[PDB]
């Protein structure tokens, strides 16, 4: 299937299994702005279910499945291919809903869903919205999809932004730089300094921060899920030119996402933001192995790519040049395999 | 184990 | 080969694309009480390395082989199956040393060898000793040792003990009784809370904890590294028997480990238990499923049963009685999936 043919089955199980433990679809349910946001998208919006029949793309506990039952949807098929799916079914029993929501177990690129639906709800974002490649399983998904036919969220807006942490940026120096040691109980591990600062600087960081540490403007990539082909995220382009506010070292590139739930009364919005209350997305940011000097007026310009990897996730490539005076910075990142600082 | 390897201080 | 045939191939996978980054070596390496042990017994043990042929199974960073090399080894073989034997090369050349240590990139069952060895040196020690199954990758490189070769460390004791944690055991009914209401978003939970309970008692708890929930002294399970086949360790039955010093609830059973390096000159020890400073291991806790009151005088018996799995660890199915009263409990726990609560 689609699936298979872009995911290392390996990098398959590993992932399904974390979403077989419960602990991990509480996680997810605590997530107060999360689950309400989604709930008040769905129930606000009342006359895109009414009625309706649903798809649930990942459904895990079925939490969203039951938003749109109490919004008056007729059918819903719920599908999850983790062994959630058996959870997911004692509860459409427990609460008595088997007339109205449907489990259908397995991966929504293999399943055979009965007839088309007039929209697809989903959560499939991960951190800095792409990590976990589900967002591909969720366009896959409008195969199902009526002419016309609504997705929630409908679109998914990326912020980038240039930042200064000096303490984030010397934390992980200091930590890359125990290999700088000429004699570590007596031996010298000098020569693998760099190696180590490329691997430290690799991995993503993930915690909060206050909004004063951004130096410029952000800016926005917008993913239209009604028009977007799965194809489109096997390789992110995403171009930027910062005019800095402030004068100062730029660290690398903070990231966050919003979704927009595009309905017929209204739109919710969903967002990550560090201006926003704390999301278990938290925020993501990409340090420069050496920070850039910039003064006040100046341009940072560049490209973050986002290469599409078999370990549903991706390897990002940032560079950056300050224009004024041409100093570069180059950065190789893998989403896989972050720190989490919080 | 995924960690099979804890984290000291 | 003998490791395929034992494990999976996407365990095998993840296990050395875990220990290929530097942070984790790093994360061992910076463990004093680890590192300093080690190279103190190899150190003070001088005559058993001077001038003699040495194997490192699983050397990592190569740390180990350089402290083989400053007590005098002529030849060290350095086995590392990671693409950390990469950056163990590196070092090798950058300390003037290719002479001396050679890395060999590959597991220590699949590679050959050019000779015999004198010594043997390694840390295959995982969390409650056995996780990981390194160990019988140490054991399996007995087919390079020379007769008389000495196992550096030499013998391991894993240690078992009851204790009493009256939060910890009711942490688990707190977490679980999440799932536990009617009306979450209008969703009634309450049918998945016994299985949230069950999930969360399939864990043991990595972290450590004050002496004094020990309730009685600990019973040993001696591996003599030496002597033991890697078959020993597909099915390891501790039985036990606590004499126990205090009354109160029994949660659960602790546990810890250490090794010793028999060598010429004396014998140092290697110790993780909650008696000395904190490793990197921490200790392992195992929860009843129910609690059981003992007296101080009381025997608690039972057996702690380690089956070895493909995923590189152990279920582990522990049953307790006190022989007094007849009242008893059980476990099953993942070795794999330890909550790591010291975080
Ligand atoms: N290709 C796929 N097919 C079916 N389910 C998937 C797929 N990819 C991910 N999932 C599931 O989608 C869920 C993603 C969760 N973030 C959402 C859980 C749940 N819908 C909620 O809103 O709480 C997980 O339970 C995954 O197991
Ligand atoms: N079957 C095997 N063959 C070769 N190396 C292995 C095998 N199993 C585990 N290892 C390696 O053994 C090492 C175990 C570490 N605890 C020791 C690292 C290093 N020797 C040190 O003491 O700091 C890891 O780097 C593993 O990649």
């Amino acid at each position: 299937s689609v699936f298979s043919e872009r995911t290392e089955e390996s990098s398959a199980v590993q992932y399904f299994q974390f979403y077989g433990y419960l602990s991990q679809q509480q996680n997810m349910m605590q997530d107060y702005v999360r689950t309400g946001t989604y709930q008040r998208a769905i129930l606000q919006n009342h006359t895109d279910f009414k009625d309706k029949i649903v798809l649930d793309v990942g459904c895990g506990s079925g939490i969203l499945s039951f938003f749109a039952a109490q919004a008056g949807a007729r059918k819903i098929y719920a599908v999850e291919a983790s062994t959630m799916a058996q959870h997911a079914e004692v509860l459409v029993k427990s609460n008595n809903l088997t007339d109205r929501i449907v489990v259908i177990p397995g991966k929504v690129e293999e399943v055979s869903l009965p007839e088309q639906v007039d929209i697809i709800i989903s959560e499939p974002m991960g951190y800095m919205l792409f990590n976990e490649r589900m967002l591909e399983s969720y366009l896959h998904a409008k195969k199902y999809l009526k002419p016309s036919g609504n997705m929630f969220p409908t679109i998914g807006d990326v912020h980038l932004a240039p930042f200064t942490d000096e303490q984030l940026y010397m934390e992980q120096f200091t930590k890359a730089n125990f290999w700088y040691q000429p004699s570590f109980h007596g031996v010298d591990l000098s020569a693998l300094r760099g190696a180590a600062v490329d691997e430290y600087f690799r991995q993503p960081v993930v915690d909060t921060f206050d909004i004063r540490i951004l130096m410029a403007k952000s800016v926005k990539y917008t993913v239209n899920f009604l028009e977007a082909k799965e194809g489109d995220l096997h390789r992110i382009e995403i171009p930027f030119k910062f005019h800095m506010l402030h004068s100062g070292l730029v660290h690398g590139l903070a990231f966050w996402f919003d979704v927009a739930f595009i309905g017929s009364i209204m739109t919710v919005w969903l967002s990550t933001a560090p201006t926003e209350p704390l999301t278990h997305w938290y925020q993501v940011r990409c340090l420069f192995q050496s920070p850039l000097f910039a003064k006040a007026g100046d341009t940072l310009s560049g490209t973050c790519l986002l290469i599409a990897n078999k370990r549903q996730s991706y390897d990002i490539s940032i560079v950056a040049q300050v224009d004024q005076t041409g100093s570069k910075s180059s950065n190789l990142l893998d989403l896989k395999n972050p720190f989490f600082r919080y | 184990g995924k960690a099979p390897r804890k984290q000291l201080a």
